[PDB]
Protein backbone atom coordinates (compact mmCIF):
# COMPACT_ATOMS: atom_id res chain seq x y z
CA UNK A 1 0.00 0.00 0.00
CA UNK A 2 2.83 2.61 1.10
CA UNK A 3 4.77 1.74 -2.14
CA UNK A 4 1.78 1.92 -4.32
CA UNK A 5 1.30 5.55 -2.54
CA UNK A 6 4.66 6.90 -2.98
CA UNK A 7 3.89 6.93 -7.37
CA UNK A 8 0.01 7.69 -6.31
CA UNK A 9 -0.74 11.52 -7.31
CA UNK A 10 -1.25 13.19 -3.76
CA UNK A 11 -4.11 15.09 -3.17
CA UNK A 12 -4.80 15.48 0.37
CA UNK A 13 -2.33 16.30 2.79
CA UNK A 14 -1.63 13.19 4.70
CA UNK A 15 -1.52 12.70 8.43
CA UNK A 16 0.14 11.07 11.06
CA UNK A 17 -0.83 9.86 14.60
CA UNK A 18 -1.34 11.76 17.70
CA UNK A 19 1.30 9.84 19.99
CA UNK A 20 2.82 10.14 23.49
CA UNK A 21 6.04 11.21 22.88
CA UNK A 22 7.97 11.44 25.78
CA UNK A 23 10.53 14.38 26.35
CA UNK A 24 13.16 14.12 28.42
CA UNK A 25 14.12 10.74 28.88
CA UNK A 26 17.19 9.34 26.21
CA UNK A 27 14.07 7.69 24.17
CA UNK A 28 12.86 10.69 22.16
CA UNK A 29 15.49 10.83 20.29
CA UNK A 30 15.09 6.71 18.96
CA UNK A 31 11.24 8.62 17.51
CA UNK A 32 13.78 11.27 15.79
CA UNK A 33 15.80 8.73 14.02
CA UNK A 34 12.00 6.89 13.63
CA UNK A 35 11.01 9.33 10.79
CA UNK A 36 14.09 10.40 9.79
CA UNK A 37 14.61 6.74 8.56
CA UNK A 38 11.10 7.04 7.10
CA UNK A 39 11.89 9.69 5.06
CA UNK A 40 15.09 8.37 3.56
CA UNK A 41 12.85 5.85 2.67
CA UNK A 42 9.95 7.64 1.07
CA UNK A 43 11.11 11.49 -0.06
CA UNK A 44 7.93 11.47 -2.57
CA UNK A 45 5.16 11.65 0.90
CA UNK A 46 6.94 13.24 3.51
CA UNK A 47 7.53 15.72 0.91
CA UNK A 48 3.79 16.95 2.12
CA UNK B 1 25.18 15.03 41.88
CA UNK B 2 28.27 17.39 42.18
CA UNK B 3 28.72 18.63 45.51
CA UNK B 4 28.39 15.11 46.75
CA UNK B 5 29.74 12.78 43.73
CA UNK B 6 31.84 10.78 46.32
CA UNK B 7 28.78 9.25 47.80
CA UNK B 8 27.46 7.20 44.35
CA UNK B 9 29.57 5.00 42.48
CA UNK B 10 28.54 4.20 39.01
CA UNK B 11 24.81 3.24 40.42
CA UNK B 12 23.01 4.74 40.92
CA UNK B 13 24.91 8.15 39.67
CA UNK B 14 23.07 6.91 36.80
CA UNK B 15 19.57 6.33 38.76
CA UNK B 16 19.59 9.70 40.74
CA UNK B 17 19.59 11.43 37.18
CA UNK B 18 17.48 8.46 36.36
CA UNK B 19 14.29 10.48 38.62
CA UNK B 20 14.86 13.71 37.64
CA UNK B 21 13.81 13.25 34.34
CA UNK B 22 10.92 11.48 35.94
CA UNK B 23 10.47 14.41 37.82
CA UNK B 24 10.86 16.73 34.93
CA UNK B 25 8.43 14.25 32.58
CA UNK B 26 5.51 14.90 35.15
CA UNK B 27 6.02 18.21 36.19
CA UNK B 28 4.36 19.06 32.77
CA UNK B 29 1.01 17.45 32.75
CA UNK B 30 0.31 19.62 36.08
CA UNK B 31 1.50 22.57 34.81
CA UNK B 32 -0.10 22.80 31.63
CA UNK B 33 -3.55 22.36 34.12
CA UNK B 34 -2.37 25.13 36.83
CA UNK B 35 -1.02 27.96 33.83
CA UNK B 36 -4.14 27.23 31.84
CA UNK B 37 -6.76 26.28 34.52
CA UNK B 38 -6.02 28.34 37.80
CA UNK B 39 -4.98 31.62 36.29
CA UNK B 40 -8.61 32.59 35.33
CA UNK B 41 -9.74 31.20 38.91
CA UNK B 42 -6.99 33.55 40.53
CA UNK B 43 -8.10 35.92 38.17
CA UNK B 44 -11.68 35.79 39.69
CA UNK B 45 -11.08 35.24 42.92
CA UNK B 46 -8.53 38.59 43.46
CA UNK B 47 -11.66 40.48 42.37
CA UNK B 48 -14.81 39.22 45.02
CA UNK C 1 25.31 9.05 23.42
CA UNK C 2 27.02 12.29 23.88
CA UNK C 3 23.81 14.66 24.53
CA UNK C 4 23.10 12.23 27.62
CA UNK C 5 25.65 10.82 28.57
CA UNK C 6 25.28 11.43 32.32
CA UNK C 7 22.15 8.73 32.09
CA UNK C 8 23.77 5.20 31.90
CA UNK C 9 26.61 4.03 33.97
CA UNK C 10 28.85 1.87 31.87
CA UNK C 11 25.60 -0.18 31.35
CA UNK C 12 24.06 -0.44 28.79
CA UNK C 13 26.12 2.47 27.63
CA UNK C 14 28.09 -0.16 25.87
CA UNK C 15 24.68 -2.15 24.69
CA UNK C 16 23.08 0.89 23.39
CA UNK C 17 25.84 1.13 20.93
CA UNK C 18 25.66 -2.61 21.14
CA UNK C 19 22.11 -2.06 19.19
CA UNK C 20 23.28 -0.10 16.87
CA UNK C 21 25.28 -2.28 15.25
CA UNK C 22 21.77 -4.70 15.02
CA UNK C 23 20.57 -2.21 13.40
CA UNK C 24 23.38 -1.56 10.75
CA UNK C 25 24.09 -5.37 10.00
CA UNK C 26 20.21 -5.51 9.38
CA UNK C 27 19.99 -2.51 7.39
CA UNK C 28 22.06 -4.60 4.34
CA UNK C 29 20.03 -7.42 3.24
CA UNK C 30 17.48 -4.96 3.08
CA UNK C 31 18.58 -1.65 1.42
CA UNK C 32 20.03 -4.54 -1.48
CA UNK C 33 16.67 -5.46 -1.97
CA UNK C 34 15.55 -1.89 -2.61
CA UNK C 35 18.06 -0.74 -4.06
CA UNK C 36 18.05 -3.28 -6.36
CA UNK C 37 14.67 -4.28 -7.35
CA UNK C 38 12.21 -1.27 -6.51
CA UNK C 39 14.42 0.83 -8.24
CA UNK C 40 13.37 -0.41 -11.70
CA UNK C 41 9.68 -0.58 -10.78
CA UNK C 42 9.61 2.63 -9.68
CA UNK C 43 11.43 3.51 -13.39
CA UNK C 44 7.89 2.24 -14.81
CA UNK C 45 5.48 2.74 -12.47
CA UNK C 46 6.56 6.83 -13.55
CA UNK C 47 5.33 6.27 -16.80
CA UNK C 48 2.00 4.91 -16.81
Amino acid sequence: DYFSLEMTPIIMRPKLYDFDMKRGEPVSLLYILELILFSIMFPNVTQH
Amino acid sequence: LRAFASSFAQRPRAGVTQLKSLLTQLADPLCLALDGHVYHLYNVMANM
